[PDB]
RNA sequence: CCUUCUCAAACAUUCUGUUUGGUAGUGAGUGAUACUCUUUGGAGUUAACUUGAAAUUGCCUUAAA
C-alpha cells in the first residue's frame, strides 16, 4: 500500500497543488516499544496493550507501573504473536492506539471502561502477593496424606 | 446471606425472556425469569430478574458474567440479599387503540359546545383579556 | 455452549425478517384486493444485475416467462420464518445447492419477494436447460418388485412414455421442449422431474480454496442485495455464467 | 505454506497477491520427448480421445470440479469441428455403449467412443485422483496435436466461438473456422442435400455425421429458443407421424449409419417410419 | 372563513398580554391550535405537510438568532450516490443570491456510523433548526436518526426532491430548497383531535403580517380535514376562540 | 457480535414545474395549559430540557472439524 500511495501523490501534487496534504490523515496503532513509552508521559495514549510473554521480561516489567503513575489505561493482552498480527510484525511486544475516527470514538471509550472494571478492580490485589507456591503432584500426595493421616486415626 | 435470585441490568435490544432463559439455563435449571417492560408500547426497560433453584449456581453465573461486554452494552449482574424475591413484572404486549364511542346524541353534545364556548369567553375575562363574541 | 452474542444476534436478525415480511404481505393484500388509496408503489419491478455492474429496471406486466430458482445459503445468522419456509417446501427447494424451474406470473410473483433473500433467480437459456436435464435430473418411479420409493437417473424413454403417456410427451428432448416452450402441462413435467442437486461452486477448506470462498463472498454480497423495502425489485442474474460453475 | 501464513494472519490482500504471482507447471517438454513426433503421437491419440469424451459428459462434483470438464468439452468440440470441416469419417458404429466412429487422420486410422448424452453415473469405487492426471496429460497432448492439425489444414488455432449460436444448442454448430476437393468417396455424400432432423432424435450424433459428410442440417431442437423451403430429407423415429409433405423424403437415422459404412447411398424405399428394419452390422 | 378584525383584536391584545412588567424565549412564542373529528386513524404520521404562506418565518429567525445563544442552522441529508456529485461551493454559489446557507451535508452512511450512539446523535441533531432530507433517504430515517428528533416539530426531517426525471440534478435541489425555506411552513399531523402549529415568535415579524399569515393557514386547513374549532394562543395564555363550527358534528353519529 | 424501507406514478415541456401517496422510535426522569370524548374506567393528542446505549420489581448448515 505504501508503494501505491507514493505513486498516487506524484500524479496529484506536482500538477495542481499541495505538500502531500491532499492525502488524508493516517490513523493507526503504534507498535515500537520506545515509541509507545515516549507516547506515554506526554501523555497521548488512550490504550496500551502489553504482551504477557517476552524473553528479556525486564523489558516490560516497568510498563504496568509506569502506566499507573501517568494514568494511561493499560491492559495485558495474552500473547505477543497476536499483537504482531494486527501490526504486520512477527511479534510486537506492545501496541498503543493514540487516535480514533469520530465513528470509532464511542467504541474506544467503552472498551477502556470495560478494561478498568475487568482488570483494574480485581488487580489491586495482584500487585501484592507471590505466585508459584504450587508443588508437583507426587509432593502434593506426600504432604496431604502425612498431614491428613496424622490428624485422623 | 445472598439469595438464589439474580438481577441482570444493561440488556441489549433483543435480549428478552426467551433468550435469557435459553442462555442462563446452561448454568443450571431455573425457577422463573422476568424482564421489565414498558406498558405503552410493549418493549424492554433493559433490566430483568432470574431465580435458579441452587444458591451456589446463581453466584457462579454472577461471577462469570458481571462485566461481560456484549453489543454496545456491558452486562452487569447482581445477586440479591435473602428473600427479596421476583415480585411483579407483567409481560406487556403492544397496546392497540380502539375507537370506543360515541353514545350521547348529537343534539345533547351540540349544547355542550354552545355552553363550553361561553365558559371560555368568561374565563379569558377573569385573566383578564377583554374580548367580544 | 451457545454464548450470549449469537443468541442475541439471531433474535435481532430474525426480527428484521419478521418486520420485513409483514410489509411485503400488507402491500400485496391491498394490490391483490384492489382498494388502492395509500401504498408505496403501483406495480412490480425486476432488476438485472450483470457485468462496476450494470443495473437496469423493467416493470413485469406478464406474459408468462421461465425462471430457475436456486438456494443460496443465507443470510448468515437468521432462522427461517414460517411464511417463507412454507413456500420453499411447496417449490421443493429446501437444503442448499438445489435448483428448480418455475413459471413466472402476476399471481406467483409476490412469492418471490418473500423468498428473495433465501434464493437466487433468473432467466435460463436452452443450452443450460439441455445441460441440466442430461447431466442431472432423476425420477422417482415404482414397479416390478422392491419397496418402491427409489431414485433412478433418466436413461430410458419408455419410462417417460409410460408415466407421461396421457399428455403425449415422449423421450427426454420433449421434456426439454415442454419446459422451454412454457406450454401445456409444464407443472406435471416439473413435478415429475424432481429438483436438481447441483454442486457447490467451491468445496474446500484448504488455503487455496479459502481464497476462492473469500472472493465468492464479496461477489455474492455484491450481486445479492437485501432491500427489506416492501417495494424491493426482484434480482435476476446471468445463470448461464452461474451454471458453468454449478453444472 | 506461505498462503496459510497470509490467511492465518489475515492480511488477505497479500494472499490475493500470492495467488496471482505464481507459475503453474505444464507438460510441454514431457509431451515432445515421449512422442517425437507426429506419426508417433497420432498412434496413441486414440487412447486420449475416449477419456476426454468420457469426462466431457459426466456431471460436476467434488473430486472433479467444473473447469476440468469445461476444458474437456472445448477440447473435444474442437476435435469434432476439424473432423467435420476436413471430412474424415469412414466407419460409423452405433452400439448400446454409445457410438464408435473411425477417422483416417493423415495415414493412421483412429477409433473413438462418444457416449450418449444421458445423466449418469458416478460409482465411487473408481479412483479419480489417478484418472484426472491421465486427463491432464492427454488434455495437453491433444492441444499440441490440434495446434498442428488446424494450422496445416490450414485454419487459425484456437478457433473463436459465436455465443448467440452457443446459447441455442452448445455443440458442433458453434465454433467457427477460418483461413491462414476431398479424398472421397464418403465426403461429398449428401451434397446438394438438406436434412430437417426432428425433435425426438439425438442431435448430438447426427449433425456431426451430416456435416462431416458434407450436407446441411436444420434441427427442431434449436427452434424452442427462437423456413422449410429447401429441405429434402426428414429424419424421424416415432410410431405414428402426421401429416407428411409430398416433396419431402421420410427416413429413420439407421439410414445415415448404414449409408456411411458402405459409402454407396442405399435406397430410401427401405427403412422409413413406422416400418421394421434391416439389422445394422458392424464394419469390423 | 374568519373575519380578520377578529384575528387583529386577538393578536394585538396578545401583545398586551405577552409584554407586562430559556424562559423568556419559551414564554413569548406563539401557537395556533386546531381541533377536528379524528386525524389519520389507526396510523401515525411522521410526515410534515408544507402549508403555503406569503412570508417566511426562517428569514426572521436568522436575524434574531444571531443575537441569541441557540444559533440557526440548516441541514441536508442525501444519498450515498449524491455526495460524490454535490459540493459545498455549488450550494454556496446559488443560495447566497436569494440569501440562505446550508450548514452541513450528511451521508446516509454517517448516521449509521459517525452519529450512531445516542449522546452523539442528540448532541449533533439538537443543534440544527431546519433538517432537510432526500425523497429516497426520508423513509429510512426514523430507524437511523432516531426518536428524540421526531419528538420535536423542528428537528423532524422534511422531505425534499433532488431528482429531476431521472437521476440527480443540482438546479432541482437548489431551486426547490428555496420553496421549502421561504414560501412554506412545516407541520406534523398526529392522531386524535388536537393539532398545534409552531407559527412563530413575536420579536419576529409584525402583527400586520401575522393576521395575513393566519388567514391563509385557516383557508388552507378548513378545506382539507373537516374541522371543529380553532384556538390561537401564546404559551401561557387561555385560548382565544376565533372560529367555531357545529355543522361538522352531525356527521359524527352518522358514521356510527 | 446482527446492521437499519436509500422511489413511485400522473399531468405539462418551464434545460423540471405542479399535484397525490410512501417514515412505528431507547429506555428512564422532570415539569407549565389547552383541547375531544366517554362517566370516573381516565383514553388520545400537545410549546422541551437533562441523559457515558445510563437502568432494581409501575403488576438453511462444506459460515466444518
Amino acid at each position: 500500500e505504501k508503494k501505491e500511495r507514493l505513486t498516487k501523490e506524484a500524479a496529484a501534487v506536482a500538477e495542481g497543488k499541495s505538500k502531500q496534504d491532499a492525502s488524508p490523515k493516517p490513523y493507526a496503532v503504534k507498535y515500537g516499544l520506545n515509541h509507545v513509552v515516549a507516547l506515554i508521559e506526554n501523555k497521548k495514549a488512550k490504550l496500551v496493550l502489553i504482551a504477557n510473554d517476552v524473553d528479556p521480561i525486564e523489558l516490560v516489567v516497568f510498563l504496568p507501573a509506569l502506566c499507573k503513575k501517568m494514568g494511561v489505561p493499560y491492559a495485558i493482552v495474552k500473547g505477543k504473536a497476536r499483537l504482531g498480527t494486527l501490526v504486520n510484525q512477527k511479534t510486537s511486544a506492545v501496541a498503543a492506539l493514540t487516535e480514533v475516527r469520530a465513528e470509532d470514538e464511542a467504541a474506544l471509550a467503552k472498551l477502556v471502561s470495560t478494561i478498568d472494571a475487568n482488570f483494574a478492580d480485581k488487580y489491586d490485589e495482584v500487585k501484592k502477593h507471590w505466585g508459584g507456591g504450587i508443588l508437583g503432584n507426587k509432593a502434593q500426595a506426600k504432604m496431604d496424606k502425612r498431614a491428613k493421616n496424622s490428624d485422623s486415626a | 446471606e445472598y439469595s438464589g435470585i439474580i438481577y441482570v441490568s444493561r440488556l441489549p435490544h433483543g435480549f428478552h425472556e426467551k433468550e435469557l432463559s435459553k442462555y442462563f439455563a446452561q448454568f443450571g435449571d431455573l425457577k422463573e425469569v422476568r424482564l421489565a417492560r414498558n406498558k405503552k408500547t410493549g418493549n424492554s426497560r433493559h433490566y430483568g430478574f432470574l431465580e435458579f433453584v441452587n444458591k451456589e449456581d446463581a453466584m457462579i453465573a454472577q461471577e462469570s458474567m458481571n462485566n461481560y461486554l456484549l453489543m454496545g452494552h456491558l452486562l452487569q449482574v447482581r445477586v440479591l440479599p435473602k428473600g427479596a424475591k421476583i415480585e411483579k413484572l407483567y409481560k406487556y404486549k403492544k397496546r392497540v387503540l380502539v375507537e370506543k364511542g360515541i353514545t350521547k346524541p348529537v343534539k345533547q353534545l351540540k349544547d355542550n359546545m354552545k355552553q363550553k364556548h361561553e365558559e371560555r369567553i368568561k374565563k379569558l375575562a377573569k385573566s383578564g383579556i377583554e374580548f367580544k363574541w | 455452549f451457545v454464548r450470549a452474542e449469537s443468541i442475541v444476534a439471531k433474535t435481532l436478525a430474525t426480527s428484521r425478517e419478521k418486520e420485513r415480511i409483514k410489509r411485503v404481505s400488507i402491500l400485496e393484500d391491498k394490490k391483490a384486493k384492489n382498494e388502492t388509496q395509500h401504498i408505496a408503489s403501483g406495480k412490480d419491478f425486476i432488476l438485472k444485475i450483470t457485468e462496476g455492474l450494470i443495473r437496469e429496471k423493467t416493470t413485469y406486466d406478464g406474459k408468462p416467462a421461465l425462471l430457475f430458482i436456486v438456494r443460496v445459503r443465507g443470510p448468515l445468522a437468521v432462522n427461517i420464518p414460517n411464511k417463507a419456509f412454507k413456500i420453499l417446501s411447496l417449490l421443493r427447494l429446501v437444503e442448499t445447492n438445489t435448483g428448480v424451474f418455475v413459471k413466472l406470473t402476476k399471481n406467483v410473483y409476490p412469492l418471490l419477494k418473500v423468498i428473495a433473500p433465501y434464493v437466487v433467480i433468473g432467466k435460463p437459456s436452452l443450452s443450460s436447460i439441455r445441460s441440466l436435464i442430461q447431466k442431472r435430473g432423476r425420477i422417482i418411479y415404482k414397479g416390478e418388485n422392491e419397496a418402491e420409493p427409489h431414485e433412478i437417473v433418466l436413461n430410458d424413454n419408455n419410462i417417460v412414455e409410460e408415466q407421461l403417456g396421457d399428455h403425449g410427451i415422449i423421450c427426454v428432448e420433449d421434456i426439454i421442449h415442454e419446459i422451454a416452450t412454457m406450454g401445456e402441462s409444464f407443472s406435471v413435467c416439473n413435478f415429475f422431474l424432481q429438483p436438481f442437486k447441483l454442486n457447490r461452486e467451491v468445496s474446500g477448506f484448504g488455503s487455496l480454496n479459502r481464497l476462492r470462498k473469500i472472493k465468492q463472498r464479496e461477489a455474492e454480497s455484491r450481486t445479492r442485495q437485501f432491500s427489506n423495502a416492501a417495494t424491493a425489485p426482484v434480482i435476476e442474474v446471468d445463470i448461464d455464467s452461474l451454471l458453468a460453475k454449478l453444472n | 505454506r506461505k498462503l496459510t501464513r497470509a490467511l492465518g494472519r489475515g492480511e488477505v490482500s497479500s494472499a490475493k497477491r500470492l495467488e496471482e504471482n505464481r507459475d503453474s507447471y505444464t507438460l510441454d517438454h514431457i509431451i515432445k520427448e515421449r512422442y517425437p513426433s507426429f506419426p508417433d503421437a497420432i498412434r496413441d491419440i486414440d487412447d486420449a480421445l475416449n477419456m476426454l469424451f468420457l469426462f466431457s459428459n459426466l456431471p460436476s462434483t467434488n473430486q472433479v470440479s467444473s473447469k476440468i470438464i469445461n476444458d474437456a468439452q472445448k477440447i473435444c468440440n474442437q476435435w469434432l469441428a476439424y473432423v467435420a470441416k476436413e471430412r474424415l469419417v469412414r466407419k460409423v458404429f452405433v452400439s448400446i455403449k454409445g457410438v464408435y466412429y473411425q477417422a483416417n487422420i493423415k495415414g493412421e486410422e483412429v477409433r473413438w467412443l462418444v457416449p450418449f448424452k444421458f445423466p449418469e453415473n458416478i460409482p465411487s469405487d473408481v479412483d479419480f485422483r489417478i484418472m484426472l492426471t491421465f486427463l491432464e496429460f492427454y488434455s495437453t497432448l491433444l492441444h499440441f496435436v490440434l495446434y498442428k492439425l488446424y494450422t496445416d489444414s490450414g485454419l487459425i488455432y484456437p478457433p473463436k466461438l459465436d455465443l448467440k449460436k452457443d446459447k441455442i444448442i452448445s455443440g458442433l454448430s458453434s465454433y467457427i473456422l477460418e483461413s491462414r476437393k476431398y479424398d472421397s468417396p464418403v465426403a461429398s455424400l449428401f451434397s446438394a442435400f438438406v436434412f430437417y432432423v426432428s425433435r425426438e432424435v439425438p442431435i448430438d450424433i447426427l449433425e456431426f455425421l451430416i456435416l462431416s459428410c458434407g450436407g446441411n442440417v436444420i434441427s427442431e431442437a434449436a427452434m424452442d429458443q427462437i423456413d422449410m423451403s429447401k429441405v429434402t430429407h426428414q429424419i424421424v423415429d416415432r410410431p405414428v407421424l402426421k401429416n407428411k409433405v409430398a416433396g419431402r423424403t421420410y427416413i429413420q437415422p439407421q439410414w445415415i449409419f448404414d449409408c456411411i459404412n458402405k459409402g454407396e447411398l442405399v435406397p430410401a424405399n427401405k427403412y422409413l417410419p413406422g416400418e421394421a428394419l434391416p439389422p445394422h452390422l458392424s464394419p469390423w | 372563513a374568519i373575519p380578520r378584525e377578529r384575528v387583529i383584536k386577538a393578536v394585538n391584545e396578545l401583545i398586551k398580554f405577552t409584554s407586562k412588567p430559556e424562559e423568556e424565549l419559551k414564554k413569548d412564542l406563539q401557537l395556533i391550535v386546531v381541533n377536528n373529528k379524528s386525524f389519520t386513524g389507526t396510523s401515525k404520521s411522521f410526515k410534515l405537510k408544507l402549508l403555503n404562506v406569503k412570508h417566511s418565518f426562517y428569514k426572521p429567525w436568522k436575524e434574531a438568532s444571531a443575537t441569541a445563544v441557540k444559533d440557526f442552522k440548516v441541514l441536508l441529508i442525501l444519498k450515498d450516490s449524491d455526495i460524490k456529485k454535490v459540493s459545498e461551493d455549488d450550494l454556496f454559489d446559488q443560495l447566497d443570491s436569494e440569501g440562505i446557507k446550508v450548514d452541513e451535508i450528511i451521508c446516509g452512511k454517517d448516521l449509521k456510523t459517525v452519529y450512531k450512539a445516542y449522546e452523539a446523535r442528540n448532541a449533533f441533531i439538537s443543534q440544527f433548526s431546519l433538517i432537510l432530507a432526500d425523497d429516497s433517504i426520508v423513509t429510512s430515517l426514523p430507524k437511523l436518526m432516531g426518536g428524540k428528533a421526531y419528538n420535536k416539530v423542528e428537528t423532524t426531517p422534511i422531505s425534499i426532491r433532488t431528482h429531476a426525471n431521472k437521476e440527480f440534478s443540482l438546479t432541482t435541489l437548489t431551486n426547490n430548497i428555496k420553496k421549502v425555506y421561504m414560501n412554506q411552513l412545516p407541520v406534523k399531523l398526529p392522531r386524535g383531535t388536537t393539532l398545534n402549529v409552531h407559527l412563530g415568535n413575536l420579536e419576529w415579524l409584525r402583527p400586520e403580517e401575522f393576521v395575513d399569515n393566519v388567514e391563509l393557514i385557516s383557508e388552507q386547513l378548513i378545506k382539507a380535514y373537516q374541522i371543529r374549532s380553532i384556538f390561537i394562543k401564546t404559551n401561557r395564555s387561555p385560548v382565544l376562540p376565533l372560529y367555531y363550527n357545529q355543522d361538522v358534528l352531525d356527521e359524527l353519529e352518522a358514521k356510527k
